[PDB]
């Protein structure tokens, strides 16, 4: 049995009134789009969530116009292709999610959508299962097709390594170094499970300081209502 | 609690026993035609036919 | 298999040589504690749901 | 020619209720989780109505709809993370009020205490089909269980669990009759919660020392509106803390999976706030005796009235009995982590230790220590 | 391209936790080999080193990243 | 239960002071703490053995867990 | 005093309270708002979208 | 010796501290308002007054200074005789009944 719980990376947005790295973002981003979209899917998020968050409104649109898409009934019922616009869903691989489990060994990619909010350790275990890949310990023999990843709950899983240094070229330039790749991608993973983290941690930012500002000043009320009582002095003078 | 019991309640009980049990009565049979249970409908005459 | 209940029915006729396979299977070693006859009430007709349990 | 306040009729219920309401002069910060509570009802209800304005209740859409409702509707998120754990708050509060009651001898209102038992067991079964409504793995599975668990009443049994399932297991029938039955049954809460108050004005209110107050009753609107106003932002100090910096503190991650019929998750949980009840269930061998046992973790508090026997009503004077209750406390979170944890040989042991304990202390430990408290006290 | 992650590794594989975790995983290593028919697995001891070596390893690489 | 017939009393006399005449934290941390300490060191006693117990209970199963976990050599 | 003259100028009355409560929260929110903001920008320094647009 | 452990339990109850005494912190039950109603004037007045004292003293949280706690010695069982009366009382009503 046994599972190794992932440790607990220093995160940027680890800190209790931080901040995903935006720049970070934009290059997960970059590593889901050459790397985890050729077999894992995301639904959940669509190109119109990255404005504002990693690319800009003209570089967003350029996404999407990357891409084809399938659309509606033609003039006659057909299904004709259409370059993607801002308002589409990030296109899911596989059609069918049963097709997914036949291109690989039988095991389907989970949506990204939510797997760093799904995943009991979060990011720190998406980062440590792509960056913990090993040779299996001796005894334990794997099957034909799979992959030896302690992290993994099984310890045998049906990923070929996705991550392996210099695998796609980061627009800015950074290393693609594996770790470095890892990183970004689950950083950019976050995001997706979260994305109003950033806005989250503002209005905590708001609510800490806006209660310190009233606790005191309601105490203050109360005790000064109370203080009729809290002085109030008794007699006993019985005949 | 032992406050109750005596004389006087026995009698109350006995006096109150054929009531109650013709309550009984009635709420054994309110439920054997509410929910039509079919283990007892099968034995009285006019309405085994109902099945 | 069929597909009923949203579930693939996997069923094989168990041709004799696996019921007597089966039936040379310790219950013990089996880590459910179940025996082949006592799972199928049938040795020519076994009866199984499809998916995979533990995911 | 007269005041308003206290001469138009709902104006004179509201005046008598909440502004001119005898009360104890020395209540203390316990008393006021009874209208925080209240007031989480309310948050709940008008948070979850919100929610409803853009959940579907059906299983083809209803967990992509509350995905939608946490990334594309304007502030969504803070809708649906404030109402699950301000859910959890609820449960706090309550468990702290039940705890309250029981100390300083309140269960001697009677009519009150069987009221609030109902309130608890409806507040309960309304946060049961609640995790059912996202349709995540979590939330699929222990529906299943739960509801599985009927099966062990004799007789009747398959019978009424499939008439609960609305057909041969949970599906999309079950998931909508879940979501009517939640969106009802909170207004009979607030209905009860009338009742309840309504019961427990005509005798006032249980002060910590357990005398009676009539003595010192202050009134109510000068002093507890300002007191249960600093409680209530006490209670939302906590509850935002919970929603803007840890969301899903007190949740499991897998529930933010769509609920796949086909894999039964590693573990199966139910909500932090029933895994006392839980892991009852989990000590019980026998099905039917475990969900007797289950029902009757909560039933218990109607016995407590009558379990009473120490001449004093509070339990600010006794400190055996004080021992006692800090004893059952911690037996409540023992239950509550083994409910957590899995059944293996180091928790099996534990949660029968810990259910045996649970009931000997009501039923028996307290009991007898107030017999042996009167007599070492010549009475 | 060398990758910080591999330098980590072999940084942060000298601290004497690892130490004993690795020899206790050679312990089992010639222990299961030379047994030839022998169900036990070297994967309890290998998580031990896993969980020693990646916590330091957390503590450290990030600042490098 | 309105004011009026609540009890009797005789010879009970009360004085207060009005609100804005008082300070409302009179002597808030100089008689307060003592106050505290003192609250403290009378429901400590009867407050903290179940609750260290329950940690003791904790921490024992939570290891009890793993060595049954634990490989066994065989 | 001025916090005398605070009260018998703008406090007496209460729909005078009302008034200065209700210009006092207009300022307020203004106020709160920019400080806040600026504190969590200045935390998250580089960090945000709006200080990369630029480059973008 | 018995005595010392019910010297015990009086110091641990603590109602002594707040001023108290036996019969000021008894459970008013059906009997106890029946056995408070036939108290002589006096002593009324002093158990009301105390307390009034009793909450008071806890709306504030504090305690009579050391000198003015009830001493165990001290302590009177004022209720005591009124109650036994009406507890018989109800026992004979009761008895009669059945
Ligand atoms: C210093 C060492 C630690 C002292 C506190 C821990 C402790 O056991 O104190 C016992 C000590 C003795 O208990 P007590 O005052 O005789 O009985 C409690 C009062 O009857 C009822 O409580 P109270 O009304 O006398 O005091 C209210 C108290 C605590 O309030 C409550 O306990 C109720 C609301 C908060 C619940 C817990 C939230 C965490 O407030 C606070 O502690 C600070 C603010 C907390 C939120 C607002 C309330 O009490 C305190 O020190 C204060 C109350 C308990 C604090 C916890
Ligand atoms: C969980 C759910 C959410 C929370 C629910 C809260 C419900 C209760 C809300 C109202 C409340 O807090 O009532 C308890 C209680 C009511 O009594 P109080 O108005 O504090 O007056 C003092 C008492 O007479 C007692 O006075 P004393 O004899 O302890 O000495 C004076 C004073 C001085 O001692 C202290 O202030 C304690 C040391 C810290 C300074 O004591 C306190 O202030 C005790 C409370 C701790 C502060 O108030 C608090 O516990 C204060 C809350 C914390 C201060 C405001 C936030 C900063
Ligand atoms: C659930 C809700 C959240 C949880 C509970 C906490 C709620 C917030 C904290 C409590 C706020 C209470 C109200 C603020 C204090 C207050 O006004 O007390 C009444 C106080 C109590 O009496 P007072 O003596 O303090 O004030 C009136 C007397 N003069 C005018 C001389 C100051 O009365 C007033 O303030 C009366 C004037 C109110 C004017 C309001 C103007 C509003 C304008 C914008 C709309
Ligand atoms: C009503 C009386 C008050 C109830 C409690 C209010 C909330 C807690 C109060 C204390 C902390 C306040 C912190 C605060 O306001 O921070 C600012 C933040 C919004 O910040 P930001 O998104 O940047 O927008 C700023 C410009 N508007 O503010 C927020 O994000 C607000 C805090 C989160 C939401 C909590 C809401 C609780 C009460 C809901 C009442 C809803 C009433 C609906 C009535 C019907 C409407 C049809
Ligand atoms: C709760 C009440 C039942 C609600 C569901 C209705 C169906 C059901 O559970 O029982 C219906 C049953 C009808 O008759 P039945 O018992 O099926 O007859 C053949 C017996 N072998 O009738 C009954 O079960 C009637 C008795 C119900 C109460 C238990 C005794
Ligand atoms: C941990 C408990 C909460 C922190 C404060 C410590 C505490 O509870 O102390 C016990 C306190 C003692 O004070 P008092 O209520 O006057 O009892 C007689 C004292 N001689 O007595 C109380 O606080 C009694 C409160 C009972 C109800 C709340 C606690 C139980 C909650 C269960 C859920
Ligand atoms: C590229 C950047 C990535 C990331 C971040 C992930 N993957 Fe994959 N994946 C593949 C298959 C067949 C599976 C199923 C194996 C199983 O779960 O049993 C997966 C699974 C995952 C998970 C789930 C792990 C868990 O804890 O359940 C995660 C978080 C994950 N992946 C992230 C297959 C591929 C593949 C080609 C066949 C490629 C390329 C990737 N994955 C790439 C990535
Ligand atoms: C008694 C008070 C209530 C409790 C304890 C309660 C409990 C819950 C819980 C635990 C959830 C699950 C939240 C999640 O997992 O994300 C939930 C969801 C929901 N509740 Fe309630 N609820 C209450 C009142 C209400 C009311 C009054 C309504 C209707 C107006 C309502 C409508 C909903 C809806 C629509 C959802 C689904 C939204 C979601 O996915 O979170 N609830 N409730
Ligand atoms: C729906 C949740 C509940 C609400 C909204 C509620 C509401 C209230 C309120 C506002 C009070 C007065 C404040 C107070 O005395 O604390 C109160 C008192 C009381 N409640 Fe509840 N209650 C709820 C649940 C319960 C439960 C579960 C019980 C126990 C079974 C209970 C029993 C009591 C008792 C005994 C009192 C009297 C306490 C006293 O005044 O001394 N209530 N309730």
């Amino acid at each position: 049995d046994l599972e190794l719980h992932a440790p607990s990376y220093p995160w940027s947005h680890r800190g209790l009134l931080s901040s995903l790295d935006h720049t970070s973002i934009r290059r997960g981003f970059q590593v889901y789009k050459q790397v985890c979209s050729s077999c894992h899917s995301m639904d959940y998020v669509a190109y119109r969530h990255l404005v504002g968050v990693c690319y800009t409104e003209e570089e967003a649109k350029a996404l999407a116009e990357e891409v084809e898409v399938q659309d509606g009934p033609n003039e006659d019922g057909e299904m004709f292709m259409r370059p993607g616009k801002l308002s589409d869903y990030f296109p899911k691989p596989y059609p069918n999610p049963e097709a997914a489990r036949a291109a690989n060994n039988g095991a389907l990619p989970p949506d990204l959508s939510y797997i760093v909010r799904a995943r009991h350790g979060g990011e720190d275990y998406v980062f440590s299962l792509l960056t913990g890949y090993c040779e299996p310990p001796t005894g334990v023999s794997l099957r034909e097709g799979l992959y030896f990843n302690p992290y993994f709950p099984g310890q045998a899983i049906a990923m070929a390594p996705p991550i392996y240094n210099e695998v796609l070229e980061f627009d800015d330039g950074t290393p693609a170094t594996m770790s470095q790749v890892a990183k970004d991608v689950c950083t950019f993973l976050r995001w997706a499970s979260e994305p109003e983290h950033d806005h989250r941690k503002r209005m905590g930012l708001k609510m800490l300081m806006m209660m310190g500002l009233l606790l005191p000043l309601v105490y203050a009320m109360k005790r000064h209502k109370w203080s009729v009582l809290k002085s109030r002095k008794l007699a006993y003078r019985p005949p | 609690l032992s406050r109750f019991l005596g004389p006087r309640y026995r009698e109350l009980a006995r006096n109150w026993i054929p009531t109650a049990s013709m309550w009984g009565a009635v709420g054994a049979v309110g439920l054997v035609w509410a929910t039509d249970w079919r283990l007892i409908l099968d034995w009285v005459p006019y309405i085994n036919g109902k099945f | 298999a069929f597909k009923w209940r949203g579930k693939p029915l996997f069923v094989r006729h168990r041709t004799k040589k696996e019921i007597d396979q089966e039936a040379a299977v310790e219950v013990s070693q089996l880590r459910d504690p179940q025996h082949d006859l006592e799972r199928v009430k049938k040795p020519e007709w076994v009866i199984l749901i499809g998916v995979c349990t533990h995911l | 020619m007269t005041n308003i306040r206290k001469s138009h009729p709902l104006m004179k219920i509201i005046n008598n209720a909440f502004i001119d309401l005898p009360a104890p002069s020395n209540i203390s910060s316990w008393w006021n989780f009874g209208s925080l509570l209240g007031i989480c009802l309310i948050l709940q209800i008008l948070t979850g109505l919100f929610l409803a304005m853009h959940y579907t209740s059906d299983t083809t859409t209803a967990f992509s709809s509350v995905t939608h409702i946490c990334r594309d509707v304007n502030y969504g998120w803070v809708i649906r993370y404030l109402h699950a754990n301000g859910a959890s708050m609820f449960f706090i509060c309550l468990f702290i009020h039940v705890g309250r009651g029981l100390y300083y001898g309140s269960y001697m209102f009677l009519e009150t205490w069987n009221i609030g038992v109902v309130l608890l067991f409806t507040v309960m079964a309304t946060a049961f089909m609640g995790y059912v409504l996202p349709w995540g793995q979590m939330s699929f599975w222990g529906a299943t269980v739960i509801t599985n668990l009927l099966s062990a009443i004799p007789y009747i049994g398959t019978d009424l669990v499939e008439w609960i399932w609305g057909g041969f297991s949970v599906d999309k029938a079950t998931l909508t009759r879940f979501f009517a039955f939640h969106f009802i049954l909170p207004f009979i809460i607030t209905a009860l919660a009338a009742v309840h108050l309504l019961f427990l004005h005509e005798t006032g209110s249980n002060n910590p020392t357990g005398i009676s107050s009539d003595m010192d009753k202050i009134p109510f609107h000068p002093y507890y509106t300002i007191k249960d106003i600093l409680g209530a932002l006490f209670m939302m100090l906590i509850l935002l803390i919970l929603v803007l910096f840890s969301p899903d503190l007190l949740g499991d991650p897998d529930n933010y999976t769509p609920a796949n019929p086909l894999n039964t998750p590693p573990h199966i949980k139910p909500e932090w706030y029933f895994l006392f009840a839980y892991a009852i269930l989990r000590s019980i061998p026998n099905k039917l005796g475990g969900v007797l046992a289950l029902v009757a973790s909560i039933l218990i508090l109607i016995l407590m009235p009558m379990l009473h026997t120490s001449k004093q009503r509070s339990m600010m004077f006794r400190p055996l009995s004080q021992c006692l209750f800090w004893m059952l406390v911690a037996d409540l979170i023992t239950l509550t982590w083994i409910g957590g944890q899995p059944v293996e040989h180091p928790f099996i042991i534990i949660g029968q230790l810990a259910s045996i304990l649970y009931f000997l202390i009501i039923l028996v430990l307290m009991p007898i220590t107030s017999i042996i408290e009167n007599n070492l006290l010549k009475w | 391209l060398v990758d910080p992650l591999t330098t980590v590794r072999e940084q942060c594989e000298q601290i004497e936790k690892c130490i004993k975790a690795r020899e206790r995983l050679e312990l089992c290593d010639q222990r299961v080999s030379s047994r030839s028919q022998t169900e036990e697995d070297c994967t309890e001891e290998l998580f031990d080193f896993l969980h020693a070596r990646d916590h330091c390893v957390a503590h450290k690489l990030f600042n490098s990243l | 239960r309105e004011f009026g017939h609540l009890t009797r009393m005789r010879h009970v006399i009360t004085y207060s002071l009005s609100p804005f005449e008082q300070r409302a934290f009179p002597h808030y941390f100089t008689k307060g703490i003592p106050n505290v300490l003192r609250r403290t060191r009378a429901c400590i006693l009867r407050v903290a053995p179940p609750f260290v117990v329950f940690y003791l209970v904790y921490t024992w199963g939570t290891q009890e867990f793993e060595k049954s976990k634990r490989k066994n050599p065989a | 005093t001025l916090t005398a003259r605070l009260y018998s100028l703008l406090f007496r009355r209460t729909s005078t309270f009302a008034l200065t409560i209700a210009v006092g929260a207009l300022f307020f929110e203004r106020a709160f708002d920019q400080g806040a903001d600026a504190i969590y920008e200045h935390i998250n320094q580089g960090k945000l979208w709006k200080h990369i647009k630029h480059k973008y | 010796w018995l005595e010392g452990i019910r010297k015990w339990y009086y110091n641990a109850a603590g109602f002594n501290k707040l001023g108290l005494m036996r019969d000021d912190t008894i459970y008013e039950d059906d009997d106890v308002k029946e056995a408070i109603r036939r108290l002589p004037e006096n002593l009324y007045n002093d158990r009301v007054f105390r307390i009034k004292r009793a909450l008071d003293l806890t709306m504030r949280q504090q305690i009579l200074p050391k000198e003015q706690w009830t001493k165990y010695e001290e302590d009177k069982f004022y209720l005591e005789p009124y109650l036994k009366e009406v507890i018989r009382e109800r026992k004979e009503r009761e008895e009669w009944a059945k």
